[PDB]
């Protein structure tokens, strides 16, 4: 019985293993599924901030396009140069209200960089598991070998 | 009541002058002070109306010191003496009627008589029938009887004369000097010079000589 | 008394003289009526500039931005108390939602808050001094920088100084041309009458030889000066109002290009009254200095 | 002959007439100068501000607003090309970097374009043209529309009007101001110079009655109208040299306020020579006039 | 060699003065014609002096039509024809020894020679003194004296003179009557008139009569 019993009792064990084989590669599946969600999240961060240069290029062009006006023709042409200083002072206040925006968007960015920081810590974790499958996969190669003696 | 008291004048500049002329109280008749008049003598005749005030001396002709006088007063007392000159002048552009009897507006009366007595008055003189015409125009010597009768239209308690008739044709003086005593006869202080000696040895005079600015002698009744 | 004879004689004696050879009489009234008529036209069109003299001022209002967080009720009580300030014209308070249309109409650039969660533009309000001035305005706003809810004060002093030199620099000019153009009047005025006066000479001789008084001497030349100063008012008075007319048909225009009705009203028959009133009383005056001085003239000395 | 005699005769007469009365014939000789400041000022305001050319032209510059990715050069290319053509005075180019250093020296704007990778901000023209029209820089522009590499034009139209309308009442003003100030002049110099001719009607006369040639009786009052020209055209030209001097004390502020130095210059040599015989010009004119009207109605009739 | 053809002027409104009056005169004689100054003699005089043309007929005074002449040849002719007024003009504020020589001015001449004739003409006029003094502030006849120099100075060919006698001295006339006579007798023609008749006996001269603005005849040494 040493041909027929010690093998049988090794493929239960192996087949005890690869159960906890593949509830790994199902946690597996979950961390890459969670893995692309994070991914995917980044890159709609990253599409964020590029609106950034948008909106502060537009707020720039109209600045220079209405920046450069000699005072008499204000006066004179009923503009009632009141304004165009209180919205100097206005594109200070938007200025620093869109730099509140941009630092919103170092909020963005910080957290770009320390979910880029850890992520890579993740992707460790990702070469770590991918060893431990690379030690979980000779279980097949064996129970290929003691299927014969069964 | 003409009284001189040592009066002596001096132009700053012009010449020496008069000096130390003196005289009496009068009322009412001729007197001649003409003397000799080789030099101007209007100097004097000046000197009474106060227009020019004494450089020495005093005076007074109605009680007034002349060398007080102010000028807020002054025409006060100018306006009772009718007055002739040599080189007489007259308003221009002005009617002759209006010209003559001047001093009667000044002294204030009624318009209509103004009429009637300025036209006695022109006839007293032997012109007449030119009370219309202006000065110019006017043959001379009838407006220098112009000119003496505006002295005459009201009544003066004093009277004054530089030279009348003094190149006049002689026969025509008689009608003045007729006129002059007529209106002493009234009673008016005449002060008339002349430098005629036939006809100043005349009329009963009372005259003094000056010369030099200084009273040389008293000729009285030559 | 009865001296309204020589007032009646005077009188009659000026009428007549004056009627006669009118050409010369005519040219010195309309020289004395233009000479009079130029500083009186300076100053009525001074008069009518400053009835727009709003738009001068409020042109360098000081603001006031309040802070984020601010109570409507608060607001309009700083309101109140800055009007209590004895150098303010006016208050006004902008909103949120004004401000933001503000921006959007001269900014052009339309959407502004395309990625904002919030409205950051802060309430903010307006003041105005009565004065434009670099020293007293810095002192009005440091007085203001202590209010309980402020927090900024954005004056702009390289602007506000240009604009006290752009106002003095008028001030000058008006100032040296009227006095150049009333001395002018005097001068000519003076002048013209004191030849008439010097015209006459015999009259007052012979009547200052004769007994006289200085009033009846004195009458006939007041009551011709008085003359030729009404007829210069009335010269004056009919000319200033045509050329005023006249340059009535650009000013429209230009009225009409800003959008307002400005027309340039002119000659009140109270200036009128003033004007004529004004002629006679210098010609009166000139009359009387220019006889005393040949009256002082023939002094006894 | 006999001329240089009879003219030497009537130099020192009309010298002696004008010395013989200190204190008088000198109003007459400052009145008749000081209304001569009048016309013969605002002339030399006038060619001031027309030296200042710079204030009129580039008031309303077309704003050439140039693609935003175009190489230097190009634009440069473009730059000569406007100013060879026409309807232009002077065309710059504003480069990129300077464009960001002028949007960096206001304190608003700044701060941020650091992080902002490279300048967005496009280079600009600014044209000047000559003639200030609706219809033709409306032409003008609507020429400039089609360039190569021109984004778009910026200019306000309603400000291209409003301004030549503006200019059009200082002209009229100005037109009705030389007018009236020219008459009054005329006026007051004839008129002064009839008085005093006037006061002797009596030489003429005696003169006339006796065998005398036509211009002996003229020729004295013409050196009496010469002189009294003389000597307001030196009292004028003082008046002036003190007036402008004194206005020139605030306008030197203005233009140092802004970037320039500009000053009111005094009156010039020549223009001081070219004023002094302007006004001796009027004596043997005025004088010619007053002595004609009694030597016409003199004449056999 | 004055000749009047029909000559008369009519005023425009105010009256007659001549009507048609025509009589001849010679160069080496004097005329002495009598009338009235207000009936027309002071017309007549201004007549000549072509001041005022004549309404009707024509006018001879040297081979010229005086009713058609240039105004540009009047001080050509009147500059050689003396003439004295009946009331004297006299340029004021000019001294006597200049005031005497308008004409040797006017006509061009070295200044010492002007001297030496004016001071001939002095003599002539018997006026020594006040040569410097002025022509105002002077007596009554000096003032016709040099009214009668100025006519003198120069020597013209035709003289006219208004009453210069009739209302002085006659002892003083006869100076004036001499002076005249003489400068008759260098050549010069003399129309003196008057309308005093006791002149017309005094000396031998051809006379004339004028009354009405009519002439009755002409008779010699009436």
């Amino acid at each position: 019985s040493g041909v027929q019993k010690q093998l049988k009792s090794t493929e239960t064990e192996m087949g005890d293993l690869e159960k906890q084989i593949k509830a790994l590669q199902d946690e597996l599946d979950k961390s890459e599924a969670e893995l692309k969600r994070l991914d995917g999240e980044k890159k709609k961060l990253q599409d964020a901030r590029i609106e950034q240069q948008r909106l502060l290029a537009i707020q720039a062009r109209a600045a220079y396009q209405s920046g450069r006006e000699e005072y008499l023709k204000l006066l004179l042409n009923q503009e009632h140069p009141e304004k165009f200083s209180r919205t100097l002072t206005y594109y200070d206040y938007i200025n620093k209200a869109r730099l509140e925006q941009l630092a919103s968007f170092n909020e963005t960015l910080r957290q770009l960089a320390n979910v880029e920081q850890d992520i890579s810590a993740q992707k460790a974790e990702q070469l770590s598991k991918q060893g431990e499958l690379d030690s979980r996969r000779e279980a097949l190669a064996a129970t290929r070998k003691e299927r014969q003696q069964a | 009541m003409i009284r001189f008291e040592q009066v002596g004048k001096r132009y700053p500049n012009g010449h020496v002058g008069l000096h130390e002329v003196s005289f009496r109280v009068h009322r009412g008749e001729i007197l001649f002070v003409t003397g000799h008049s080789g030099a101007g003598k209007s100097t004097l005749l000046r000197l009474i109306l106060a227009m020019e005030r004494p450089t020495s001396g005093k005076l007074l002709l109605g009680g007034q010191d002349l060398g007080r006088i102010t000028t807020a007063q002054i025409p006060f007392l100018r306006r009772q003496i009718g007055v002739v000159f040599q080189n007489h002048q007259l308003l221009t552009d002005r009617t002759v009627a209006d010209n003559i009897a001047l001093p009667l507006q000044i002294l204030g009366m009624p318009k209509p008589e103004i009429a009637k007595r300025v036209a006695s008055a022109l006839e007293r003189v032997n012109l007449k029938e030119k009370g219309e015409a202006l000065p110019s125009d006017l043959s001379t010597g009838q407006q220098q009887r112009v000119g003496i009768a505006r002295a005459i239209v009201h009544q003066p308690a004093l009277l004054l004369a530089d030279e009348p008739t003094g190149n006049l044709d002689p026969r025509l003086a008689s009608e003045i000097m007729g006129v002059f005593e007529d209106i002493n006869r009234l009673g008016t202080t005449v002060l008339i010079a002349s430098h005629d000696l036939a006809l100043i040895a005349r009329m009963r005079h009372r005259m003094l000589t000056l010369q030099r600015g200084r009273i040389i002698a008293d000729r009285e009744d030559e | 008394s009865a001296y309204l004879e020589s007032h009646r004689a005077s009188l009659v004696d000026s009428l007549r003289r004056l009627f006669g050879h009118p050409f010369g009489s005519f040219f010195t009234c309309l020289v004395m009526g233009i000479t009079l008529s130029l500083p009186m036209g300076l100053s009525l069109l001074l008069n009518n500039v400053e009835r727009l003299g709003g738009s001068w001022q409020r042109a360098a209002q000081i603001s006031l931005f309040l802070d984020l967080k601010t109570s409507e009720n608060q607001g309009q009580d700083l309101r109140e108390q800055i009007e209590r300030l004895p150098d303010v014209i006016e208050a006004q308070l902008i909103s949120r939602e004004q401000a933001l249309s503000e921006l959007q109409e001269q900014s052009g650039l339309g959407e502004a808050l395309k990625e904002l969660p919030e409205n950051p533009l802060p309430p903010v309000i307006s003041v105005t001094p009565k004065q434009i001035d670099r020293a007293g305005l810095e002192a009005l706003r440091q007085q203001l920088a202590e209010l309980p809810h402020v927090q900024q004060a954005q004056l702009d002093l390289v602007w506000v100084e240009r604009l006290s030199a752009i106002l003095k620099l008028g001030e000058r000019f008006v100032f040296g041309l009227t006095i150049l153009l009333v001395l002018t009047l005097l001068l000519v005025v003076g002048n013209t009458i004191r030849l008439h006066i010097e015209n006459r000479r015999n009259e007052i001789e012979v009547i200052k030889l004769v007994g006289g008084t200085d009033g009846y001497v004195r009458r006939p030349f007041l009551y011709m000066g008085a003359l030729y100063g009404l007829g210069a008012g009335i010269l004056s008075w009919a000319l200033l109002a045509y050329s005023l007319n006249w340059l009535n048909g650009s000013v429209v225009n230009l009225s009409g290009l800003y959008g307002s009705d400005f027309g340039l009203q002119g000659v009140p028959l109270d200036d009128g009254l003033s004007l004529t009133v004004g002629a006679v009383l210098l010609g009166w005056v000139g009359a009387w200095l220019a006889v005393a001085r040949h009256l002082r003239e023939l002094a006894p000395r």
